[PDB]
């Protein structure tokens, strides 16, 4: 299954503040933050070479023609919080959040060892890096938005 | 390509096996980059499940493999 | 078709049981190492199949790590 | 690269006296023995359902139709002796042995952990297991044969 409209479930991005070049605390209980935006649902496009470290996959993938198709990787949430127990915490993507036009979210299996089940936000159709990133700022911002109307019911 | 079938049965067992051996360091021997650990073992699990669905399909082309669940038995 | 991170994934899990297994092999007295032995030339031949499969993942996307990194031992 | 008429070179074949039922001793050293053989280039069919010990591997695998094809492993051999340390010893395939009409043999790659080349008999065309295990068994007889040819110069 996958969803191209809404999500219909509340999904979960762990959050490593190690990882942000500024602070994302501000994320984890949101104000008024849809108005430049931290990267949350950025997936790695990388295998950094450090020496010692074996490579960590990247999580999205693109062709030699530059375009990240769908199916091909992307980035990680689950269907509930501390997933990751060594987090500092998790942005929140409500049921009912507005998911951009070109990007779905595939739902993958339930993983038993994490007791949780893992979905992917890939892109719907073939795009560039930039374009994958665009969307993926307005799918923190559509959330963001959808956090404040499920509060005010 | 597709990989043969003895191929995907090794690739199953192996991830499986470092998944659990990692999992076990991640709680039992407080580990130097815990969190860069916990992140690649969900990278481990869906390659795991991508292995999984790969041999499922396996499964309906070739006779005498042993079921998926057998493979990622803890021994 | 496997996504190319899974071909990353399977590759240096086997590398990483293949020598863990060889050490023990080698230095431990393990319960049935004739047995273990065996099992190893299958890892090998399977880790080489990985290998070809790999090669042409690296002609059909771009970002992936050069295989000889993936093997390396750590 | 295949042989597919007279092998090239003189491979090597690990013998575990454990896996056969008769005395196999005889075959290390066999004076001219077309008789019954022992199946020393069999490979492995099935992996036996032995509970708490992890499964091995087939050496190779058939179809659903029940046919072995090419190219879906088979039998391993080396161009050395005494790869596999654990063996009682190696059956000996010398250079310019028959190979038994629909059989092939296969160079793979150098393995660098046992530090010889592996190469891989193997059905030429699609076969049942009857025939295949027959065509080894000739292979085997033609390989004595041949060490009896080198023998006497």
């Amino acid at each position: 299954s996958y969803d191209y409209e809404k999500t219909s479930l509340t999904l979960y991005r762990a959050v490593f503040k190690a990882n942000y070049d500024g602070d994302v605390g501000r994320y984890l209980h949101p104000d008024k933050e849809l108005a430049e935006v931290a990267p949350l649902l950025h997936p790695t496009f990388d295998s950094p070479n450090t020496p010692g470290v074996p490579a960590r996959a990247p999580d999205i993938v693109a062709g030699r023609d530059g375009l990240y198709a769908p199916d091909t990787g992307g980035t990680s949430v689950f269907d509930r919080a501390g997933v990751l127990r060594r987090a500092d915490g998790d942005f929140v993507i409500p049921d009912g959040t507005d998911i951009p036009p070109d990007l779905k979210v595939k739902q993958d299996s339930y993983n038993k060892r994490l007791q949780a089940t893992h979905y992917t936000i890939m892109p719907a159709k073939p795009m560039y890096r930039e374009v994958l990133m665009g969307q993926l700022d307005n799918f923190v911002r559509n959330a963001i938005r959808r956090q404040w109307e499920k509060a005010r019911g | 390509m597709n990989l043969k079938p003895q191929t995907l049965m090794v690739a199953i067992q192996c991830v499986a096996a470092r998944t659990r051996e990692l999992d076990a360091q991640l709680q039992n021997d407080d580990p130097q980059n815990a969190a860069e650990l916990e992140q690649l073992l969900v990278g481990y699990d869906l390659a795991a499940d991508d292995l999984k669905n790969a041999y499922e399909q396996a499964l309906g082309q070739y006779s005498g493999l042993p079921p998926y669940d057998r493979l990622i038995e803890e021994p």
